[PDB]
């Protein structure tokens, strides 16, 4: 019930500024003992906290990057945003929202609850939207009565890039690789589902691909192998 | 860019206890209560311990964390499988206005785990990116552990390095490892094989597909 959903820019050039935008839902900011935080985490890196805002609209930051942040609250919009001046490639990170709690007769519950993150990559390079092939299942390839087919979603930038497949409907064994990084700074992911190797003759399959950084969707027809 | 300090790295076998170590400094560890959160691989991390050794819930008590002067540790007791994640402390540290520090991250092992074989799923390029003047083979390399494996790709009966680009491993839901690899020809070269294959090398074993393009 409790959501906090974090946007913004999934690319931002060197020197410019970054805009983050938590839309909370299931709680009030107002709400005595309520707050919310930034924190980031660059790609395998530690987390890194940036700022937080509680319900008397105190603000604090992280002593090292106090010049280049502010944080802010709409309480109409039950949102909270960061800003943050002068990003650099190193700056490239999942950025979280996270509440904090205290609850009347207990100690504080600190970052009791994350939103999945927003990725923001800084870079020069310029938005590029993924080429979606179909993978089709060979009748050399099967693995008895269960086949395995896919899409290749090749050559996008930057990240994330999420794939459903039959529009949802098609969840039992689905795997999503993660994305290989080309030496051309260009990253292609695949993914598969295995299905019954009987139904590839009467079972449409069709894979979603979203690559929102470009504002792109892709769904993909995978048809028998002729 | 303050970082409380962890080891990198945790190990035990299951049933063990083990302790992961958070240091600190007097205006935060020594100050403050020192918090844990769990991340396990692909998701945001969750929180753990608070406060008084307190547990949210759903947290098992088996997750217990102490403190003293500046110094704060995590006992995870009757470890299980399922404890993989990387984990993190965290203290507000009173000084210079006031901010949050955040320990280095300390990844879990589970050792003694069993080992398991890598699947294998070849796929040759697609009419369609042939038509498009490309080519390119999808090599996916599921349900492996440990999580290192090592891939090559052969022309016919022979080493090609040229074109390929590998993942490193990366831990799955059930704690298995998964990779990808992909080898980049132009259709020409595709053409003018009789085969090309991917083997994958495993604990001293290999799994090897092959496609062919008159397939």
């Amino acid at each position: 019930q409790v959501q906090l959903v974090e946007s913004g820019p999934a690319l931002v050039k060197p020197t410019q500024t970054l805009t983050l935008t938590c839309s909370f839902s299931g709680f009030s900011l107002s709400t005595s003992g309520m707050s919310v935080s930034w924190i980031r985490q660059p790609p395998g890196k530690a987390l890194e906290w940036l700022a937080l805002i509680d319900w008397d609209d105190d603000t604090y930051y992280s002593s090292s990057l106090k010049t280049r942040l502010t944080i802010s609250k709409d309480t109409s919009k039950s949102q909270v945003v960061l800003t943050m001046t002068n990003m650099d490639p190193v700056d490239t990170a999942t950025y979280y929202c996270a509440r904090t709690l205290r609850v009347s007769g207990d100690y504080v519950r600190d970052f009791d609850l994350w939103g999945r993150g927003t990725l923001v990559t800084v870079s020069s390079a310029s938005t590029k939207g993924p080429s979606v092939f179909p993978l089709a299942p060979s009748s050399k390839s099967t693995s008895g009565g269960t086949a395995a087919l896919g899409c290749l979603v090749k050559d996008y930038f930057p990240e994330p890039v999420t794939v459903s497949w039959n529009s949802g409907a098609l969840t039992s064994g689905v795997h999503t690789f993660p994305a290989v990084l080309q030496s051309s700074g260009l990253y292609s992911l695949s993914s598969v589902v295995t299905v019954p190797s009987s139904s590839l003759g009467t079972q449409t399959y069709i894979c979603n691909v979203n690559h929102k950084p470009s504002n792109t969707k892709v769904d993909k027809r995978v048809e028998p192998k002729s | 860019q303050p970082v409380l300090t962890q080891p990198p790295s945790a190990s035990g076998t299951p049933g063990q206890r083990v302790t992961i170590s958070c240091s600190g400094s007097s205006s935060n560890i020594g100050s403050n209560t020192v918090s844990w959160y769990q991340q396990v691989p692909g998701t945001a991390p969750k929180l753990l311990i608070y406060g008084n050794n307190e547990r949210p819930s759903g947290v098992p008590d088996r997750f217990s964390g102490s403190k003293s002067a500046t110094s704060a540790s995590l006992a995870i007791s009757g470890l299980q499988s399922e404890d993989e994640a990387d984990y993190y402390c965290a203290a507000w540290d009173d000084s210079l206005n006031g901010f949050w520090v955040f320990g280095g991250g300390t990844k879990l092992t589970v050792l003694g785990q069993p080992k398991a074989a890598p699947s294998v799923t070849l796929f040759p390029p697609s009419s369609e990116e042939l038509q498009a003047n490309k080519a390119t083979l999808v090599c996916l390399i599921s349900d492996f552990y440990p999580g290192a494996v090592t891939v090559a790709w052969k022309a016919d009966s022979s080493p090609v390095k040229a074109g390929v680009e590998t993942t490193t491993p990366s831990k799955q839901s059930n704690n298995k490892y998964a990779a990808s690899s992909y080898l980049s020809l132009t259709p020409e070269q595709w053409k003018s094989h009789k085969s090309y294959s991917c083997q994958v090398t495993h604990e001293g074993s290999t799994v090897e597909k092959t496609v062919a393009p008159t397939e």
